[PDB]
This record gives C-alpha cells, sequence and structure tokens, in this order.
RNA sequence: AGCAGAGUGGCGCAGCGGAAGCGUGCUGGGCCCAUAACCCAGAGGUCGAUGGAUCGAAACCAUCCUCUGCUACCA
RNA sequence: AACGAGACUCUGGCAUGCUAACUAGUUACGCGACCCCCGAGCGGUCGGCGUCCCCCAACUUCUUAGAGGGACAAGUGGCGUUCAGCCACCCGAGAUUGAGCAAUAACAGGUCUGUGAUGCCCUUAGAUGUCGGGGCUGCACGCGCGCUACACUGACUGGCUCAGCGUGUGCCUACCCUACGCCGGCAGGCGCGGGUAACCCGUUGAACCCCAUUCGUGAUGGGGAUCGGGGAUUGCAAUUAUUCCCCAUGAACGAGGAAUUCCCAGUAAGUGCGGGUCAUAAGCUUGCGUUGAUUAAGUCCCUGCCCUUUGUACACACCGCCCG
RNA sequence: ACACCAUGG
C-alpha cells in the first residue's frame, strides 16, 4: 500500500488509441535499469524521449 | 461547536451529510455529524446499478447517511461512499443524530448568559460535559442523553461533578418536559359474566382490592368499556414497576366474584 | 478622528451620515446627483467631508438652497418642474411634492380621459412600445379543454 | 451576502492599533489593512498616507491601480 | 354505539422534536422529421379542529369531528 | 477521349533593382523667421524644436501604380516494392494566405407581391385601375435571431497619444460632405468660404487601451428599465410619445435547470469606424481596421458523408413494408 | 469483450 515514484523515458510512440483517439500508446524505459520496458497510455501530447512519471510501475495497460 | 469526541471522523463510520453541490467527478457535501469540513463522494459510488438522472438520487439539501472509506487525517480529504450502506445503519445513525441535535440545542442556552463571544467556549463546555458523559456509557451502548435522562429523574451525577448556575435549570426544565410521560398500557384483560345480584358490591370491594399494600387516596383510571368487563389503569409509576399490580391484582377479583354463586372465569 | 454624531434627518427622510455628503443627500427624492453637486457648490461646502462632519448650521444653508434654487442663481434649466401646467412657476418638487405632483398629473390626464390617462388606468405602456413580447407578467395558459 | 462592517473614521482602539501595526507587517496595502481592521478602505488609504508622511513606512511602488508599502527597509 | 387504524400538494403517502417533501397528476419547456417513452422548471399546504406542556412541533398530552376494516347488531 | 478536380482570375505577403510624379513626398541647404539656452559658446556661430515660409535644389527610401522577378517539394538527411510520394532541416519576404468560378441527375424547394416575362380562370364603372381617416405597432400566453448587464481584470472625473476600407452637390427626382467666425449649458441657430474630389471636410486628433483622482463588497456611485416636467430639428402632418437634449424617477438582474450554437492564427473575443435603407434615422446587415489568448496537430465514439463486399418480402424506396 | 432504441395522413 506504499510504492515510490518511478521515472520513465519515452522510447517510441505506437498509435493514438482511446474511443475519441485521445490517449496515446507509448513504450518506456526506466532510467535506473534501462533493460526494463513497458507499454503505457498517456493523456497529453508526448513527443519522444521526454521523462514521464509513473505512480505504479507494475501495471501495463493494454487498450483504450 | 463540535458534535462528538473526535473532530475528524474515522474510517468505516456512517455520517449524516447534507449534499450541497453535485460535482463533475463526485459531489461536495457538508458534514453534519462532525463539524463542517468538506466531503467529496465519488459519482461512481451513488448506486450499484445504472442511473437515468442524478437529481433522482441526490439533490441540494437532503440529509443522508454515507460511509467514509479513506481520509488524509492531515490535509483534510474526506472520501465518502453511498453504495456501501444498509437501511439499518441509517436507523442507528439517525436516532442518535436526532439525540445529538437536541443535546446541541440544549447546551446552547448556557452561552446565552455566559460568555459567547467565541464558538470555542462551546468546545470548553463540550469537553467537560460530553466527553466524560459518554466515556462511561459507551461500553454497554448508551450516551450523554441517557445521562441527562438519569439526571432529570434522580438528579445525582450533575452534583457529583462541577456544578454550574441556571444551566441545571435549562437542563431539567427542558429535558423533563421533553422527557415527558412514557405512556402506560396495562389494562385489565378480564371477562366476567356475573351471576350475583349482590355483585355490584363485589365489583366495588374488588376495585378497593385493586392495588395491594397501598392506600385509599392514590387515584386509579377506571374505564367502563365493556359492561361485563372491569378495566383499570393501575398505580401510575412509569410502566416499569407496576407489573405485579397486573400479575396478582385480577386474582382476588375473579375469586370473590366466583365464590358467591355459580362458577366463573379465571 | 471626529467622533461626534453622524446620522441626520433632513426633511421627512433619514439621510445616512456615513456617505460622502454629495452622495449622502441623494436619499431625498427629486434630488438626483447632478442637482446635488450644484447645490453643494453654491453652498460653498467642502466636498471631501461625510454627512457626519457637518454642524447644524451648514445643513440649513444647504436646505434653503435645495428649496429655493431660483434665487441662489441655479438656472431655470436645472429645475425638474418647468412652466408648471397649472400656474407657470419653475421649481424642484422635493420629497412628497414629487408624489403629489405625479398624482395630480395622472389625475389631470385621466380627468379629460386622454389616450395616456386611459393607458395609466388600464395599467399598460404609455409611450410607443410594442407590447406583444414584453412586460409579460401573468401566468402560463394551457391549450387543454 | 452579509454585512461586512466597516468604519469610516477611527476609534481610539483602532487608532492605537494603526500606530502599532507598522512593524507587524512586511506587506502594507490598503486592502490588507482594510480587511484585518474594520476599515472602509477610503479610510485605510488616508491613514496609510498619514503614516507615510511620518516616515514610519516606506513606499515601494504606487500605481493608479494598486499601491504597496514595506516595513521599515530595516532588519 | 364500541374497538383498531388514518387525517399532510388534485390524488395515494413518507416525515422516532432544531421542523414541507416523495410517487402521481396539472401547467410549460427539452429531446425527435413527428408522436409515445425518457429529461427539467413552475404553481398547488388552516399538516382535521380546539386548548395545554415544551426554549421550540405537523409529531407529545387532553377533548371533539371526519373516513376505512371488523364484531356489536342494540324496546 | 469529354466534364468535374487541378490549371485559371482577384487579393495578402518581398524588391533601397526599373518606369516617374507641385493632386505624394523626403533629404539638403538657398533659405529666412520664431523660440528657448537646452548643450560648446553668450545670447550669434556649434547645435536643439517646426504639418513656420520658400527653392527655376537633388532624388524616389516612405506614398501612389505599371512592366517584369521570385517558390519548384528546387537542396541536404531519413522512410518508400527505391516508383507515386511522406517526414525533419538549411537558405528564405514565404515551404499549408483568403476568396470567385464549378459537373451529370434531380426537388411537385422558393418566387405570378421584381418585370411592358407569361397560359388559363376571375373582376371590369355600384370596380379588384384615385383622395381623406385608421391598420400592419393592437396583449392573458409559447418560441427564434439579438442588445445591455450582474462590477474592483471595475464605475466616475481629468490628462496623454495611435488607423483602415469609404461615401460626398441627384439627369424627372430636386437632397449632398463640411472648414472657419459668432451666438446658446445642451440639442441647435445665424454668417461666410472649399469640394464634381490623392486638390476641400482631412495629418480623417476614433474607442478599447495608456497615465493620475474619488468610491469600498453595501442592489453601492454596479445596472439603467419604467415613468413626470421642459427645450430644439425634419416634414404638408409627430397624438399610439420619428429622432435629439436637460432635470427628475431608479425595476428585474449577485454568472443563469434540462438542453444547445460557433470556432484552429493576426483566427475566437473585446473595441470603435464607413457603405446599404436614409425628408428625419440602427439594438440590423455588409465591409474596415485596432488590442489580441487558452486548447489541437487527432479520432470514428456521437450526428453525418464517400468507396467496396454482403442481406432484403422495400422501389411513394425504413418517415418502407406488415401480423394477430 | 452485448441495459433500454416502439410507431408513421
Ligand atoms: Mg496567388
Ligand atoms: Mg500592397
Ligand atoms: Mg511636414
Ligand atoms: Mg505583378
Ligand atoms: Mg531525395
Ligand atoms: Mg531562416
Ligand atoms: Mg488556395
Ligand atoms: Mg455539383
Ligand atoms: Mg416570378
Ligand atoms: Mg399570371
Ligand atoms: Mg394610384
Ligand atoms: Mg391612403
Ligand atoms: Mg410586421
Ligand atoms: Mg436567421
Ligand atoms: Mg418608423
Ligand atoms: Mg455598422
Ligand atoms: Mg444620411
Ligand atoms: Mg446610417
Ligand atoms: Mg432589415
Ligand atoms: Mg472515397
Ligand atoms: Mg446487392
Ligand atoms: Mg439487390
Ligand atoms: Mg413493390
Ligand atoms: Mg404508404
Ligand atoms: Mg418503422
Ligand atoms: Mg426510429
Ligand atoms: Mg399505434
Ligand atoms: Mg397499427
Amino acid at each position: 500500500r506504499v510504492q515510490p515514484i518511478k521515472l520513465a523515458r519515452v522510447t517510441k510512440v505506437l498509435g493514438r488509441t482511446g474511443s475519441q483517439g485521445q490517449c496515446t500508446q507509448v513504450r518506456v524505459e526506466f532510467m535506473d535499469d534501462t533493460s526494463r520496458s513497458i507499454i503505457r497510455n498517456v493523456k497529453g501530447p508526448v513527443r519522444e524521449g521526454d521523462v514521464l512519471t509513473l505512480l505504479e510501475s507494475e501495471r501495463e495497460a493494454r487498450r483504450l | 461547536c463540535r458534535f462528538y469526541q473526535h473532530k475528524f471522523p474515522e474510517v468505516e463510520d456512517v455520517v449524516m451529510v447534507n449534499v450541497r453541490s453535485i460535482a463533475e467527478m463526485g459531489a461536495y457535501v457538508s458534514l453534519l455529524e462532525y463539524n463542517n469540513i468538506e466531503g467529496m463522494i465519488l459519482l461512481s459510488e451513488l448506486s450499484r446499478r445504472r442511473i437515468r438522472s442524478i437529481n433522482k438520487l441526490i439533490r441540494i439539501g437532503r440529509n443522508e447517511c454515507v460511509v467514509v472509506i479513506r481520509v488524509d487525517k492531515e490535509k483534510g480529504y474526506i472520501d465518502l461512499s453511498k453504495r456501501r450502506v444498509s437501511p439499518e445503519e441509517a436507523i442507528k445513525c439517525e436516532d442518535k443524530f436526532t439525540k445529538s441535535k437536541t443535546v446541541y440545542s440544549i447546551l446552547r442556552h448556557v452561552a446565552e448568559v455566559l460568555e459567547y463571544t467565541k464558538d470555542e467556549q462551546l468546545e470548553s463546555l463540550f469537553q467537560r460535559t460530553a466527553w466524560v458523559f459518554d466515556d462511561k456509557y459507551k461500553r454497554p451502548g448508551y450516551g450523554a442523553y441517557d445521562a441527562f435522562k438519569h439526571a432529570v429523574s434522580d438528579p445525582s451525577i450533575l452534583d457529583s461533578l462541577d456544578l454550574n448556575e441556571d444551566e441545571r435549570e435549562v437542563l431539567i426544565n427542558n429535558i423533563n418536559r421533553r422527557l415527558t410521560p412514557q405512556a402506560v398500557k396495562i389494562r385489565a384483560d378480564i371477562e366476567v359474566a356475573c351471576y350475583g345480584y349482590e355483585g355490584i358490591d363485589a365489583v366495588k370491594e374488588a376495585l378497593r382490592a385493586g392495588l395491594n399494600c397501598s392506600t385509599e387516596t392514590m387515584p386509579i383510571k377506571i374505564n367502563l368499556i365493556a359492561p361485563p368487563r372491569y378495566v383499570m389503569t393501575t398505580t401510575t409509576l412509569e410502566r416499569t414497576e407496576g407489573l405485579s399490580v397486573l400479575n396478582q391484582a385480577m386474582a382476588v377479583i375473579k375469586e370473590k366474584i366466583e365464590e358467591k354463586r355459580g362458577v366463573f372465569n379465571v | 478622528p471626529e467622533k461626534f454624531q453622524h446620522i441626520l434627518r433632513v426633511l421627512n427622510t433619514n439621510i445616512d451620515g456615513r456617505r460622502k455628503i454629495a452622495f449622502a443627500i441623494t436619499a431625498i427624492k427629486g434630488v438626483g446627483r447632478r442637482y446635488a453637486h450644484v447645490v453643494l457648490r453654491k453652498a460653498d461646502i467642502d466636498l471631501t467631508k461625510r454627512a457626519g462632519e457637518l454642524t447644524e448650521d451648514e445643513v440649513e444653508r444647504v436646505i434653503t438652497i435645495m428649496q429655493n434654487p431660483r434665487q441662489y442663481k441655479i438656472p431655470d434649466w436645472f429645475l425638474n418642474r418647468q412652466k408648471d401646467v397649472k400656474d407657470g412657476k419653475y421649481s424642484q418638487v422635493l420629497a412628497n411634492g414629487l408624489d403629489n405632483k405625479l398624482r395630480e398629473d395622472l389625475e389631470r390626464l385621466k380627468k379629460i380621459r386622454a389616450h395616456r390617462g386611459l393607458r395609466h388606468f388600464w395599467g399598460l405602456r404609455v409611450r410607443g412600445q410594442h407590447t406583444k413580447t414584453t412586460g409579460r407578467r401573468g401566468r402560463t395558459v394551457g391549450v387543454s379543454k | 451576502r452579509d454585512k461586512l462592517n466597516n468604519l469610516v473614521l477611527f476609534d481610539k482602539a483602532t487608532y492605537d492599533k494603526l500606530c502599532k501595526e507598522v512593524p507587524n507587517y512586511k506587506l502594507i496595502t490598503p486592502a490588507v489593512v482594510s480587511e484585518r481592521l474594520k476599515i472602509r478602505g477610503s479610510l485605510a488609504r488616508a491613514a496609510l498616507q498619514e503614516l507615510l508622511s511620518k516616515g514610519l513606512i516606506k513606499l515601494v511602488s504606487k500605481h493608479r491601480a494598486q499601491v504597496i508599502y514595506t516595513r521599515n527597509t530595516k532588519g
């Protein structure tokens, strides 16, 4: 019930999912072990390479 | 003025709240079982099933009992929920709430003639009265209204503690008028079919045999509802100790009416 | 600073003492704000003291100006009542002279039943306004029978 | 709507509080004095100007819209 | 005549002393190309009448009146 | 092979290169004149301010408007079956300015009240072809396009300093835009010139904005409905108040339920100014500038549209058809 | 990885 923050760097933009095409699929690293990688769904206009912030690195969202 | 022994409600408590504004992702609602720190109920948590219009569930100015789930005891974020209530909780909360409201309005007259420049002296009186009043009776399940009850009947604890002036006046002269008759219901469920012509005197001697070990001055409430019945409202205490006055009383009546001529009831 | 009485009861109406004297006396009917500044200017009064900071003798100097404006050299185009229909005088009706002068004017109109008198009677709009979609006080009507 | 009570000229208690509030503040604007005291605001302006005429305060910026002061330019 | 229950918006009703709302109806509007369903605004109150307690009631107490069910059914 | 798309025509953005200008200018000095020392100096000279007056001085940067020039996905790097093309970047005034014009087939769309375009029907001297008066404005109520507001990111009172598109004496018809002087608080009045217009109104002294003063959270000095009294102009005539000015009266309204409209960069919005109608005269509309954002660079969810495949008992075409 | 969507001078 307590987890630290994690900071990921965007490495690729996949597509614009969501029902109105609002959120964006993105693949991130983890900036402490660059081996890790997940797919996340962001809400603003991501570019490439900028540092997101994850409040629960364990999830991995898979659609809209 | 604070309602209870803790200013911030704890988790898993049911609270009386007056909804005030239907938000975009919740509703901002007042707090009425605790002081008016805001509360936010999530819109995902009004009802367990799909809703046609929110005004059919909640609308500004409707007392309702809701359960808090989480709270930042520091910053002041009272997270509230309505899916998670049984209508019994509503009862056990609303009755104690309507008790606490009269205790609030009663502990208000002292500030009329005593210092009232600050809402904090209300807290001053609150910590000396309500905290100690419920720190005892909360083990079996009773509150400070029960203490004021035990007081205005036999005034014995208000003296046992620090005594005020004119506040025991506004205590009793309000409670024992709102603590007002607990109506009695014991009547004489006896059917007799008389066979004695001298019996009009038997009924009189049995009326004077109504309540035993007692006097000929204390009044009794006779009712002639059925001519073959003899119905009485006995020694009027509270409907809590005149039980034997129904348990044993009718016996002398039925026997003395049965002894004369012919067999009778019991 | 200046902790003596403030409120004053100028003729038949309670002039609050707090507001600036200009905006203080406007609580009199018939006396708007453009007329009040002229009255105060011709009264020589300072225009940076509230109603509470005037003694009992300046206020009479102001009253007598409000009542007799024509003679303190306030021109004949400031007065709200001009060539008065019944007698040719020019003056400012002040407090209940305004009520009675409106009352008398409506009576004067209705008496000869002019087209305006009847409009004041029937309670309608007296100038030339359309009335199909305006005013609109009454209650809704339904088509059901 | 309520009744924000305000005075147009001081009473002795409030006048004392004015001549003693000067150090207590690092931000002296007409609005804050009009709210912490029960001052109309056209009175707070005059009182602040009066104090400034006594060198008790230091004017840091005056504009047509907003005015400010400071504590003493000391300490 | 008696017992029990009830008397609150046009109508059915909720309302364990800090005090007027719910379902439906009426009037109007929204949605649709229209109409029903569905959504929202407004009006409508001697809380049966009379007194009393209470700091205060529609609510508690007392008297009376009016409806409903059931026996009593009574020169 | 033909049409539509595109090409095209107008417009906005760039030329210190060309053509050439008392109906546009600038710089210079020929000037001169005014004024201040404002600085060297003293006051002139050295200078500073000039929509002060000149030049038969020099030129075309600003102004005007003609001919040509320029931009092509042309260069460089990625992705492309190495095609058609897409993405980023360099140089640049600019790497997507805004409009006009528009197909085949249709609709029982609108218009006989634009027409001396028009078939048929009607009325035709007691007229359905002219003058005087009234109406289109009538108010219990339902809706639509709008204007002004609910104030302090404000209202009032002074002070300061900036535009662009335009129109202007009327052919019957009978009227135009206004300078400058004087009179009146104001609307307005009299007098005497310019303009058929880059020539005069006019350097179009526009509002918001900008700077300084009063008010103080109060339906208040916010807001300006409704109503009383008076004074002018237009016209043959102003009452049911044409418009306009002054004193006075001082309502609802404290950011608006269910719903729902418009919008992507000099755009939304705020702000004023010309054209149309116009004897008088915009809360309209058509254009013009002026201060100038937040959010997006997407999708097919909702409402719709285009192309292919598929199903149909529909073809007046799902607002269809049809069973008890 | 399916709430409700009837009718037509
Ligand atoms: Mg072009
Ligand atoms: Mg150009
Ligand atoms: Mg010049
Ligand atoms: Mg060209
Ligand atoms: Mg290439
Ligand atoms: Mg460049
Ligand atoms: Mg184009
Ligand atoms: Mg076409
Ligand atoms: Mg036609
Ligand atoms: Mg024809
Ligand atoms: Mg004719
Ligand atoms: Mg005619
Ligand atoms: Mg019309
Ligand atoms: Mg329209
Ligand atoms: Mg007209
Ligand atoms: Mg216009
Ligand atoms: Mg004109
Ligand atoms: Mg016009
Ligand atoms: Mg029009
Ligand atoms: Mg296509
Ligand atoms: Mg097919
Ligand atoms: Mg087919
Ligand atoms: Mg068929
Ligand atoms: Mg059909
Ligand atoms: Mg159908
Ligand atoms: Mg349908
Ligand atoms: Mg049917
Ligand atoms: Mg049918």
